[PDB]
């Protein structure tokens, strides 16, 4: 019944949208065709929060918050709530949507992680009280996905921890996008438009960086992004005879196991792609366009990547990392096919 | 049958014979297993019965025998 994701804070979205009749996986996620290679590297000294060279993946685009307010009409917002105004501010947020609560790994004990804040913090979405008085809480991610039950006391104590690493006490990201009745039953139509336009800046295949202090960002879209991801990931083919060794320093070791998280962090992406595509096709078949891209399936060779990323950063083996290299280059090369013969009927 | 099928692949999974292993044991909230023996299901799966996406990834169906061979009559 719960809604989800490969990325906890976009399933918890899906949940607030069907809220407010909004479909978010096939009318916002679905409607928002993209593929960026992202990287993070040395620029321009100094550049103190640059700890590694890092490359990543996003089928993102835009992301769902900017299109999400949009097509509604409404606001997406981050803001910081005391104490005394959360409940309230909940309660305010519901009648228009919902909110994004933020709050750590060890206070949600589904997580079981009691040891540890997280690398990030996690985020979920109240649900209301139920009839018992306790409040209840909607996990987004597909792991654990599903509704949770927690006391008014015990929210507010996860809601405002003390020591707070990763400042998310009193963090709330407000969803307010409760459509107008004419423009919810035009929705259809807003997402055919949104997804032409993704295309369109797909197939423009812009890229760019900035610097920042935590290094020099670069980010390239379009058909290229496959193919420079990969070749910009061959350079971690020396994790697997790294990994195999016994005599790692405890430098070694952290390579290690910052580059397994590069792979994992990795497949993530890959899965939210595999997810998106399944989206974009769930909207062009509703759409009547299926006839436009004739049985191509840019999901499944997304999955099929999603599958060689789980099976390389869980073992590490020597032909892992080029068994990747070939799925994502077949799900690049579905996608820029996919997207030409769909754009032509838009 | 496939309920048995899904047993009989999880057996040399375990960490030792010992493993009283039935439809209803936990698999993953109780850490018997790990995430190469998640790979090893996974793996399993598509080759023989279907090709799970990752929205079929949940605890709830791969923490006991049972809801594996649950979500695999579901999706086939
Ligand atoms: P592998 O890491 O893919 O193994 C799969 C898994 C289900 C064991 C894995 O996803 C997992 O459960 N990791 C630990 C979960 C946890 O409590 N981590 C910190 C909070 S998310
Ligand atoms: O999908 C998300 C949202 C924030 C975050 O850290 N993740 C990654 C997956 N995840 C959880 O959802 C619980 C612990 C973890 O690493």
């Amino acid at each position: 019944q719960t809604l989800h994701a490969p990325h906890c804070e976009v399933g918890c979205a899906a949940n607030v949208a069907r809220r407010v009749g909004v479909d978010l996986a096939r009318q916002v996620i679905g409607a928002h065709w993209a593929s960026r290679m992202l990287v993070r590297e040395v620029g321009t000294f100094p550049q103190p929060l640059l700890d590694r060279t890092q490359v990543t993946f996003s089928a993102q685009g835009e992301g769902w918050p900017a299109l999400l307010a949009r097509m509604t009409g409404g606001e997406v917002t981050s803001r910081h709530v005391p104490r005394e105004e959360l409940l309230s501010t909940l309660h305010a947020d519901r009648a228009e949507g919902g909110t994004l609560l933020f709050m750590e790994d060890r206070a949600c004990p589904w997580l079981d992680s009691a040891h540890s804040p997280g690398m990030l913090p996690h985020v979920v979405v109240p649900d209301g009280v139920a009839p018992d008085g306790s409040w209840q809480l909607i996990e987004g991610h597909s792991w654990w996905r599903g509704r949770y039950a927690m006391s008014e006391q015990d929210l507010l104590a996860a809601s405002y921890p003390d020591p707070d690493p990763h400042h998310v006490a009193g963090r709330v990201l407000s969803l307010r996008i409760r459509p107008s009745a004419e423009r919810a039953a035009q929705l259809d139509t807003l997402a055919r438009q949104e997804l032409a336009a993704g295309l369109r800046t797909y197939l423009a295949a812009e890229c760019g960086e900035t610097e920042t202090p935590a290094g020099r960002i670069v980010w390239a879209n379009g058909p290229q992004s496959v193919p420079l991801l990969v070749e910009r990931l061959r350079g971690w083919d020396y994790l697997c005879p790294l990994a195999a060794r016994n005599d790692l320093s405890t430098e070694h070791a952290r390579d290690v196991a910052l580059g397994r998280y590069l792979f994992l962090a990795l497949t993530d992406e890959l899965a939210f792609a595999a997810y998106a595509r399944a989206g974009t096709l769930r909207l062009v078949e509703g759409l009547g366009l299926a006839g436009a891209v004739g049985g191509l399936r840019p999901d499944e060779a997304w999955r099929l990547a999603w599958r060689s990323g789980q099976k390389l950063y869980r073992r590490l083996d020597r032909q892992n990392l080029s068994a990747l290299f070939s799925a994502l280059e077949k799900a690049a090369e579905v996608d820029v096919e996919y997207a030409r013969r769909l754009l032509k009927e838009l | 049958s496939l309920l048995v099928d899904v047993l009989e692949l999880l057996r040399p999974l375990l960490p030792s014979a010992d493993t009283e292993l039935t439809p209803d044991t936990e698999l993953f909230s109780s850490q018997l297993l790990d995430s190469l023996a998640l790979e090893e299901i996974q793996a399993a799966i598509e080759s023989r019965w279907v090709p799970l996406p990752p929205e079929e990834l949940t605890l709830a169906n791969f923490n006991t025998p049972a809801a594996i061979a649950e979500t695999i009559a579901r999706t086939s």
